[PDB]
Order: C-alpha cells, then sequence, then structure tokens
C-alpha cells in the first residue's frame, strides 16, 4: 500500500506543468507527513488540495490518486484541474468527493461514470463548465448519493432532474443544481428524505416542484425562476419546514396557508402578491427569524400581533405602498429585531421619543424614501453603549437642524441624511465617529463652513455633499483621509482653489466639483492618484492652463474598490444654455426617481428627457484610465497637449466655453471609447486633424465657434454630425459643412 | 415594450465580444434608455448606432418594426447574413450605413418603399444581384456608394440614381450602363 500510495502521488506530481508545485512531496519520505494530505495508521484516508492551481487534467486525478485504497476523501476545489470524467478504477473506501470551483467541461452524461465508487455517498462537482447537449434519457444512474451539488455549471435543459433522479431519490439528503437554465416540473416525491432543495436561478416557466409527502424537506428554494400557481397546497404536506424562498417570481394573489410550525426563514419578496399581512402567520411566532415581503404590492400596517414573536432579527418591508404611523409599541415587543428595513413605503408622522431606545438595539433602520415629516431626534443615542451600525433617512419631509447628540453612536458605519429640507449647520462632532463609511448628507439647506475635525475620521469613504448652500473652502485636513474612493461637492457655494495634496489618496475614485465658485490652477498631482476614473470640474472660476503630466497615472489605473455604489447620471441637453456641463452623477441608494422633481427649485433641467441610472461599474477591474472628463464653462487658457489622447477608456470629454487656444492634437484620434466631445466656444485654430476620422465612438460631438480652420474629415462619424455643432468656424469647411 | 423587445431580438442573434449590447435591459419600460439608441420626444427609437462595435452574427426583420426610426449606423463590423427583405416597412428611415462588413444576399426589392431615404452607403460589401429599380421611385436619395462589391447587371441612370458617379460603382464584378464605365450589350 504504502509503497504504491507515495509511488502515486510522485507519479501524480510529474504530471504538473509547474515542477515546484508540492513542497514536501518527494520519495524517500513518509507520505502522512505531507501537506494537504492526512494519514490515518499509515495508511491514507484523506488529501486535500483545495486552493491549489494545479494546472492538470481530471485523466491524469482518476488513475493515479482516485485509485488508493482505503482513501475516503479527496478536494479538488478551484485546483484549476481540466478535462472530462471518463470510466476508471475506484475504491469502495471512497466517501467524499470535491470537484467543485474548477475546469471540467463536457456533457452531465459523463458523471454516470462515477459508479465505480461503491462507498461514494458525497459529490459536489458545483462551478464547472459542464452542460448538457440535446435530450435528456436514461438517467444518472447514481442512486448512493446523499448529497449532490451541481451548481453555477452551463446546464440548458429541461427535466433534467427527472435523468438524475432516473435511478431514484430515495438515499438523497442534498440536492443543489442551481445557477443553470433548466425548465420543465420536477418530481422529489420518490425522496422521502430530501433535506435540502436548490434549483435557484433557472428557466422554470411551468408549475412548482412535485413534493410529495414532504415529510422530511426542511429547504425549499424557487428563486429566480418565472414559476407561477399554488406553492400554498403544494408544501401544505410539509410537516416541518424551516427555510423558504420563492423570491424573484410570477406568484400572485394573496399571501396564502403555509406550514409556520419549524419555519424559521421565509421570504416571499420580489413577486405580485397583494393584499396585507395576514393573520395566522402569528402561528410561526415561536420559530421565525427573519422575514422578507419586499416587492410587492402590500400595503396598511403591520401586524401587533407579531408582538408574540421575539425571535425575529430582521424585518423588511422595503419596496412596498405601506403607510402610516410606527407600532413603536409593537416594535418594542420583539427583543431580537436587528435590521429594519422600512424604505420605500408611504409611512408618515413625526418621530416618536421611545425611538431613542431602539439605538441601544438595532444594527440597521431603513426610513428612507416615505412621506415621514417633523425634526431629527435630538435626544437619540442617549442609551449607553448605542449598538446602530447603518442609519438610512434618506428622501422624507424632515425638518429642523442636525442634532449632535449622533456621535453618541459610535456603531455608526453609515449615514444618509440626503435628499431632505434639513436645515442648519454642520457639527464638527461628526469627526468623533471612527467606524463611519458612508457619510451622505446631499440635497439639503445645510450652511456653514467643512469641520476640519473630519480629519479625524481615516475610515472616511463616501461623502456626499451635493447640492448645498455650503460656503467657505475645503480643509487641508481631509486629505488625512486615505480611504476615500468618493468625493461628490456639486451646487453649492464653496470657494477657494483646489488642493494639490489630492495625490495622497490612492483610493480616490470619482471628484465632483460642478457647480461652484472655486478658483485657482488645476493641479498636475492628480496624475498622482490611481483610483480616479470620473473629474466634474464645469461650473468654476478656475484660471491657468492645462498641465499634460495629469494623464500619465491612465493605463496603471485600479478602480476595483469603486464598485457596488449606486448612481445616477443625468444627461445636460444643450438646448438649455443655463444647464450646464456634460451631466451630473450623484448618488442615489435609497432614493426614489418619482421625488427627482425637488431638484426643481434647484436646477434648470426639464422636457423630460433624459435620466440614466444604475450601479457603479468601472470597465476595467486594473491597469485603465479616465472615464469621464468634463471641464466646460471655465477660464481656462493655453493649449493642449498631446497628452489629451492617452485615455482610451475615455467615455464623454467636455472642455466647452472656454479661453483654450491652440491646434487640436492628432492624438485626440487615439480615443476609441469617446461617446459625446464638446469643445464649444474655445480659441482652438488650425485644422482638424485626419486622425480624428478614427473616433467611431462618437453620437455626439459640438466643435462650434472656434477658430477652428481647413477641410472637415470626409471618413469618420464627421458626416453623421450636423452642422449646427460646426458653426462660428470661419475658415473651417466640408461636408457637413459647405463644400471648400 | 415593442422596439424593446424587437432590439433584444437584435442582441441575441447578434454577437457581441465587448458586450456593447450589454446595457440592454429587455425588462425596461422601453429602449429610449440603451447605449447607442436614441429616442424622440414621443418615447420612440429614432436612431441606432452600433457602428464599429466588432460585432457578428447576422440581423433581424425585427427591425422594421421601428416606424419613427431614423437612423441606422451598423458600418465597420465582420456581420454576416443577407439584408432583411421586409427592411421597407421602414418610412422614416434616412440613413443607412452598412458599409464595410460581410454581409451577403440581394439587394432587397422592398427598399424601393423608403421615400425619405437619404443615406445608403452599402461600399466593401459582399451584396450580389441586380440593383432594384424601385429606388429610382425614392427622390430623396442623396449619397449612395457600392464601390468594391459583387453586384452584377445593368445599373438605372433615370431617376435619383442620375445624381451618382462611377467611383460610387466601382471595382465591382459586372456592372453596365451609362453611369458605369463599362457598355452593356
Ligand atoms: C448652481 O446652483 C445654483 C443653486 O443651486 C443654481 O441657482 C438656482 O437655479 C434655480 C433654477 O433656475 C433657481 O430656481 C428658481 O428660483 C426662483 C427664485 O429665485 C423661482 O422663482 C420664484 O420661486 C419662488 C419659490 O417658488 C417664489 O417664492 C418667488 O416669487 C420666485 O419669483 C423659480 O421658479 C421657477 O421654477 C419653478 C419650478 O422650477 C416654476 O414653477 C416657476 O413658475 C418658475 O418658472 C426657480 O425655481 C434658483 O433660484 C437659483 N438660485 C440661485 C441662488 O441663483 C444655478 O442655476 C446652478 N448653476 C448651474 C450651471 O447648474
Ligand atoms: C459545494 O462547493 C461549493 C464551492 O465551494 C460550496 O459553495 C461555497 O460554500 C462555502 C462554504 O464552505 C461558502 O463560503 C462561505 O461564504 C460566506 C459568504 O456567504 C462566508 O461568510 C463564509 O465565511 C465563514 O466561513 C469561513 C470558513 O469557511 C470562515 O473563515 C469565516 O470567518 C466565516 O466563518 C464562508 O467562507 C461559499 O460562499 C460558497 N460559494 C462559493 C464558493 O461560490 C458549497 O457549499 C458546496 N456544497 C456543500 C453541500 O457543501
Ligand atoms: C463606472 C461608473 C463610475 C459609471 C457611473 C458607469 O457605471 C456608468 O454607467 C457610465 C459608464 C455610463 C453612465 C452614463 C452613460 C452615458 C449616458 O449618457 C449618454 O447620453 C449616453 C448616450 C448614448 O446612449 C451613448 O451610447 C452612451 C452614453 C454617452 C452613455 C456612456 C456611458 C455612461 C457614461
Ligand atoms: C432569496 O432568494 C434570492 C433570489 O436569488 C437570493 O438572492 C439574493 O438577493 C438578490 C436577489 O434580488 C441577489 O442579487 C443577491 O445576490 C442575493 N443575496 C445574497 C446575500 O446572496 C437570496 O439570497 C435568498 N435569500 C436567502 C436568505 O438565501
Ligand atoms: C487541459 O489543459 C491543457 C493544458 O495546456 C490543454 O492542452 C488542454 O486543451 C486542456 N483541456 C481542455 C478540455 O481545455
Ligand atoms: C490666474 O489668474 C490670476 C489673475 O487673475 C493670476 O494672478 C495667476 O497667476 C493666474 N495663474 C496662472 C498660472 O497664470
Ligand atoms: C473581422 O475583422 C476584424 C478586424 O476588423 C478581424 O480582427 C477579425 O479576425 C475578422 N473576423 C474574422 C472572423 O476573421
Ligand atoms: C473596399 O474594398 C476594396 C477592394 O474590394 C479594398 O481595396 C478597400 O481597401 C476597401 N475599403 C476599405 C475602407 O477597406
Amino acid at each position: 500500500s504504502l509503497y504504491r500510495e507515495i509511488h502515486q502521488l510522485i507519479s501524480f506530481k510529474d504530471v504538473l506543468p509547474d515542477k515546484n508545485l508540492l513542497p514536501d512531496w518527494s520519495s524517500n519520505k513518509n507520505p502522512c507527513t505531507f501537506d494537504g494530505v492526512t494519514c490515518r495508521d499509515d495508511k491514507v484516508t484523506s488529501i486535500d488540495l483545495s486552493s491549489k492551481p494545479l494546472n492538470v487534467g481530471f485523466s491524469a486525478v482518476s488513475s493515479s490518486l482516485l485509485s488508493l485504497t482505503g482513501l475516503e476523501s479527496l478536494f479538488l476545489s478551484n485546483s484549476h484541474i481540466n478535462g472530462s470524467v471518463s470510466g476508471f478504477k475506484c475504491s469502495a473506501s471512497l466517501t467524499s468527493l470535491d470537484l467543485s470551483r474548477n475546469s471540467l467541461s463536457g456533457p452531465v452524461t459523463t458523471l454516470t461514470s462515477l459508479g465505480s465508487c461503491s462507498g461514494l455517498k458525497f459529490l459536489n462537482v458545483s462551478s464547472n463548465t459542464l452542460d448538457f447537449p440535446g435530450k435528456v434519457s436514461g438517467g444518472l444512474k447514481l442512486n448512493s448519493l446523499e448529497v449532490l451539488d451541481l451548481s453555477a455549471n452551463s446546464i440548458s435543459g429541461a427535466n433534467v432532474v427527472g435523468w438524475v433522479l432516473s435511478d431514484g431519490c430515495g438515499e438523497l439528503k442534498h440536492l443543489a443544481i442551481s445557477g443553470n437554465k433548466i425548465s420543465g416540473d420536477v418530481d422529489v416525491s420518490r425522496c422521502v428524505n430530501l433535506e435540502f432543495l436548490d434549483v435557484s436561478s433557472n428557466n422554470f416557466s411551468t408549475g412548482i416542484p412535485f413534493l410529495g409527502d414532504c415529510s422530511a424537506l426542511q429547504h425549499l428554494d424557487i428563486s429566480g425562476n418565472k414559476l407561477s400557481g399554488d406553492f400554498s397546497r403544494a408544501i401544505s404536506t410539509c410537516t416541518e419546514l424551516k427555510l423558504l424562498n420563492i423570491s424573484s417570481n410570477q406568484f400572485v394573489g394573496p399571501i396564502p396557508p403555509l406550514p409556520l410550525k419549524s419555519l424559521q426563514y421565509l421570504s416571499l419578496a420580489e413577486n405580485k402578491f397583494t393584499g396585507e399581512i395576514p393573520d395566522f402567520l402569528s402561528g410561526a411566532c415561536d420559530t421565525l427569524t427573519g422575514l422578507d415581503l419586499s416587492g410587492n404590492h402590500f400595503y396598511g400596517a403591520v401586524p401587533p400581533f407579531f408582538g408574540s414573536c421575539s425571535l425575529l432579527e430582521s424585518l423588511a418591508l422595503s419596496s412596498n405602498n405601506f403607510s402610516g404611523e410606527l407600532p413603536m409599541d409593537t416594535l418594542l415587543k420583539m427583543r431580537g429585531l436587528k435590521v429594519l428595513d422600512l424604505s420605500f413605503n408611504e409611512f408618515s408622522g413625526e418621530l416618536p421619543e421611545s425611538l431613542t431606545n431602539l439605538s441601544a438595539s438595532l444594527l440597521t433602520l431603513d426610513l428612507s424614501s416615505n412621506n415621514f415629516s417633523g425634526p431629527i431626534l435630538p435626544n437619540l443615542c442617549q442609551n449607553p453603549k448605542n449598538t446602530l451600525q447603518e442609519l438610512y433617512l434618506q428622501n422624507n419631509g424632515f425638518t429642523g437642524k442636525i442634532p449632535p447628540t449622533l456621535s453618541n453612536c459610535s456603531e455608526l458605519v453609515s449615514l444618509h441624511l440626503s435628499f431632505n429640507y434639513l436645515s442648519g449647520t454642520i457639527p464638527s462632532s461628526l469627526g468623533s465617529l471612527s467606524k463611519l463609511r458612508d457619510l451622505k448628507l446631499w440635497l439639503n439647506m445645510l450652511e456653514g463652513e467643512i469641520p476640519q475635525e473630519l480629519m479625524y475620521v481615516k475610515t472616511l469613504e463616501t461623502l456626499i455633499l451635493d447640492f448645498n448652500d455650503l460656503t467657505g473652502e475645503i480643509p487641508s485636513g481631509l486629505s488625512n483621509c486615505t480611504n476615500l474612493n468618493w468625493i461628490s461637492l456639486s451646487n453649492n457655494r464653496l470657494t477657494g482653489e483646489i488642493p494639490k495634496w489630492i495625490g495622497r489618496l490612492e483610493n480616490l475614485a470619482i471628484l465632483k466639483l460642478s457647480n461652484n465658485s472655486f478658483s485657482g490652477n488645476i493641479p498636475a498631482e492628480l496624475g498622482d492618484c490611481r483610483s480616479l476614473i470620473w473629474l466634474d470640474l464645469n461650473t468654476n472660476l478656475f484660471n491657468g492652463t492645462i498641465p499634460a503630466a495629469m494623464f500619465k497615472q491612465s493605463g496603471k489605473i485600479a478602480a476595483n474598490f469603486i464598485a457596488g455604489k449606486r448612481y445616477v447620471y443625468i444627461k445636460n441637453d444643450g438646448m438649455k444654455k443655463e444647464c450646464h456641463g456634460a451631466g451630473n452623477l450623484l448618488e442615489f441608494q435609497g432614493i426614489r426617481s418619482e421625488q427627482l422633481n425637488r431638484l426643481s427649485t434647484r436646477n434648470p433641467c426639464n422636457i423630460t428627457s433624459r435620466v440614466y441610472e444604475g450601479h457603479t461599474s468601472p470597465t476595467f477591474d486594473n491597469n485603465g484610465s479616465m472615464m469621464f472628463l468634463d471641464m466646460s464653462y471655465n477660464m481656462l487658457s493655453g493649449y493642449i497637449p498631446k497628452e489629451i489622447g492617452s485615455m482610451p477608456y475615455l467615455f464623454i470629454l467636455n472642455l466647452g466655453h472656454n479661453d483654450i487656444s491652440g491646434s487640436i492634437p492628432d492624438e485626440v484620434g487615439d480615443l476609441r471609447g469617446l461617446n459625446i466631445l464638446d469643445l464649444s466656444s474655445n480659441k482652438l485654430d488650425g485644422r482638424i486633424p485626419q486622425a480624428m476620422s478614427a473616433l467611431t465612438m462618437l453620437t455626439e460631438i459640438d466643435l462650434s465657434n472656434n477658430n477652428l480652420s481647413g477641410p472637415i474629415p470626409e471618413m469618420g462619424q464627421f458626416e453623421t454630425f450636423p452642422p449646427a455643432k460646426f458653426l462660428n468656424n470661419p475658415g473651417l469647411c466640408g461636408y457637413p459643412l459647405p463644400r471648400c | 415594450n415593442l422596439e424593446g423587445d424587437a432590439l433584444h431580438t437584435l442582441r441575441v442573434t447578434l454577437v457581441d465580444p465587448n458586450n456593447v449590447l450589454q446595457s440592454w435591459d429587455p425588462t425596461l419600460v422601453n429602449p429610449c434608455t440603451w447605449f447607442h439608441v436614441t429616442c424622440n420626444n414621443e418615447n420612440s427609437v429614432i436612431r441606432v448606432d452600433l457602428g464599429n462595435a466588432e460585432l457578428s452574427g447576422h440581423l433581424v426583420p425585427e427591425l422594421g418594426v421601428l416606424k419613427n426610426l431614423q437612423y441606422l449606423e451598423l458600418y465597420s463590423n465582420n456581420i454576416t447574413g443577407p439584408i432583411p427583405s421586409n427592411l421597407g416597412n421602414l418610412t422614416n428611415l434616412v440613413s443607412l450605413d452598412l458599409y464595410l462588413n460581410s454581409f451577403s444576399g440581394p439587394i432587397p426589392e422592398s427598399l424601393g418603399k423608403l421615400s425619405k431615404l437619404r443615406f445608403l452607403r452599402l461600399n466593401n460589401n459582399s451584396l450580389t444581384g441586380s440593383i432594384p429599380m424601385s429606388l429610382t421611385n425614392i427622390t430623396t436619395l442623396q449619397v449612395l456608394d457600392l464601390s468594391n462589391n459583387r453586384l452584377s447587371g445593368s445599373v438605372p441612370d433615370n431617376g435619383s440614381f442620375s445624381l451618382f458617379t462611377p467611383i460610387s460603382f466601382a471595382n465591382n464584378l459586372d456592372l453596365c450602363g451609362p453611369v458605369t464605365s463599362h457598355p452593356c450589350p
């Protein structure tokens, strides 16, 4: 045994493209002393190669390792193994096999050949490239599996489950098929022992799975499908049931009867369900842990009988029509409540004082997007050891000041006060929050200067001050925050030059200064920021010239930490001259689009077009370039250096309405990603470089009001653009303009 | 979102390595918020510019269901397949540029049903067959480049075609008429 053991191990070691792979593996050594190898009584019962980039084929594995007598388990997870399953010799001693997160390819039918392992119970093939070409006939012919995970594969077909269970589900305790495309009907009724089912993220347009008696089933996930029909009567046969995720489906009607005895997790979320929360649900109060009804037509108020449930950890009412006052009496009857999301409802009224208690309990309080009115509670966080993490109040009718009692919440990682009528100044005491990550105050009546003490927050990531009345210049202390990936200050009265210390931030993705009084020269130190893909400078007093070294960081840019945040891009149409710049990028998390009319007073933009929404998604993980540049409407002067063309990922460039004088560089032709370009109203002269005909991405351009002369390039997209954009260029000729 | 469904079918049939069609969501109220797609004040699509997106595959007939569609620029791609015979269902299309592609098949007859057509540039393609005489009934024709193609037959000197010069019809397989420099038998 041991001789052929080590010899098989080494014979496998010989097939690895990386000669140094297994450090402790060699002849003349006890195999049981090897890394990732667990040996019992000088007989090998285990091998763990997981998370080791072997870069080898499966064929090499089946012959050498799987032929080991007495080997119970082999974990190949994330080992970079390619190829397909073939007929081989397998010991009956084998128990568990993990092939997950690998490159295995070909038809799923090959798995039928795993029957060579007589004692095989546990099999994880999840996250492979395996598929199922064409028809499904015969069966998997493995009935011995207590656990089967097919998740995250390329399989596309119908009733594949029947092909899996063809040999019977009798011994199967676990099934996960998820992350695939599968349709048809699901019959588990022959499997009485199945405790776990994940079919989620699939193609089923048909009825719900047939559960039969559903005696032993503790887990049902049908989510991520087109499913419709009656699931109540189907699961009515299930006495013991814990987790049910039906979310993201076509289910309709009122909430039907359910097996609430053993129920722990329940999600009806993201469906067409109507009506309000039923009474009988209280029957689950001895059990239920957390609940998600989000994304439905539900309205009304929360049943107070839920006070019988002390075990509710999380309550999500979000994205519904709900209104009314706050059942603080019922909510205080829930001891285990942590995250409360009321967001996107019609709830109204002022804030009950008793709320001051919840600061010592709730992890997350989201009241955002409601009809709420009244002041912010100054008595908040009076209780010792405040446990609050995330507070989202945005989009309400809240009035009054911002009490600096909020510093008494020391666990707060997120504060969103935005989209409100709040008055007063910004308390320097907020600097006393070391754990705060996202601070978004934008769209308020806030006045007064910016606290220097904010320098005391090193963990600051996102700061949204946009659309306020704030005055004064920028505190140098902000430089001490190295973790800021987002800086947006817009439509404010802030003045003064632009800090030169911005280069100190390697983590900063986005800088928006738009609509302000800032002056001075654009710092070349911007070229030291490697995270920065977005800059909107448009309406300001900046004088001076434009440095060419600002683009030196392009090509090394890493936007990784920037992703995952909700955004809105409001495109400026050139119809109204009072709305300036290419567009406005603002942080939209927890806010309704329908309330954007609150900007009517703060901005001159309507006629019903046009809004862009989404989540932050840079076009590159690393080594990219600046995606957005708007300097339009400024005093900037001089000539543009050749470096302007070093950013191939740049989508939009607006230098418009400036004093810029010189010749358009041929390097402009090097931008393949530029959709919209406004150079309008400048002193730029010379000929349009023929190289600009290399730009195929432009859907919009404005060259008007320049000193440019010569023929318009005929090729490229220039022919698509209207002469309206080419006006006030005396020496300029050629189509679309008149022929020379 | 009929327009959105149609354009989505187009996306499905298309091959998109750079994922420029990734922004297109069928669940959306309309296509108007998609990249490279432009809609009017009536919230109907007047424009689609996919030009030089490095795309493969072939097109879909559902394009013909866009009534207010104006500009279509598909140019500079590997795209293959025939030009849809029902494209004549587009009344308002003022510009069609398919040039620099693998496009095949005869020039569709129903194109004669485009009254407002201004730009048609097919140059550097694989198209064959005769040049439809119904195109002469299009009086709005301004710029046309058929050069470097496989097109064959006689070239009409009447209608709007009188506006054009041999360089547009140049480098073809066999073309005859007063318009070409090669005579008809
Ligand atoms: C940079 O930001 C600044 C500030 O954010 C911004 O300046 C503001 O621009 C907005 C939009 O043009 C101005 O909004 C206007 O405000 C007027 C009052 O000054 C108001 O007129 C009447 O409204 C009030 C309140 O209703 C009323 O009591 C008074 O009798 C005023 O006469 C305007 O109302 C107009 O618009 C509304 C709806 O939009 C419409 O119902 C009305 O009939 C009327 O047409 C309008 O709301 C705001 O005053 C400006 N503030 C300052 C300090 O200048 C810049 O425009 C931004 N710059 C750029 C380039 O973006
Ligand atoms: C079949 O194989 C797949 C692929 O591995 C497997 O899916 C993965 O399961 C693991 C659990 O083993 C998941 O890892 C967890 O992810 C959560 C995030 O949701 C983490 O919070 C977890 O961290 C805890 O556990 C760590 C140790 O594992 C601790 O170090 C840590 O402090 C936490 O206590 C945990 O890492 C993983 O998310 C999935 N999905 C993948 C990898 O895509 C699947 O479970 C296997 N099937 C069966 C039946 O086991
Ligand atoms: C990476 C993030 C920082 C950024 C917000 C990103 O997620 C965002 O989606 C960017 C890539 C989008 C937001 C607005 C988009 C632009 C929206 O506005 C423009 O009018 C449209 C017009 C037309 O649709 C063009 O095809 C693209 C074009 C010009 C879009 C180009 C790409 C965007 C600039
Ligand atoms: C309930 O089912 C949904 C449907 O897939 C699961 O998906 C989560 O929520 C959204 C769906 O809109 C996904 O984009 C997220 O990736 C999922 N969240 C997480 C934390 O993974 C959801 O996970 C299911 N709920 C539970 C408790 O498993
Ligand atoms: C397996 O990896 C080797 C390594 O080069 C490669 O030659 C072979 O094509 C791979 N097999 C599959 C199916 O990708
Ligand atoms: C910007 O303008 C002011 C005068 O308005 C001047 O003093 C300053 O030096 C200028 N900056 C540069 C770089 O010329
Ligand atoms: C299509 O053209 C591109 C460049 O324009 C070229 O790289 C590509 O290989 C061509 N397609 C095929 C199938 O060869
Ligand atoms: C058009 O085709 C001709 C030959 O058919 C070729 O010489 C020419 O380069 C092509 N045009 C372009 C822009 O590639």
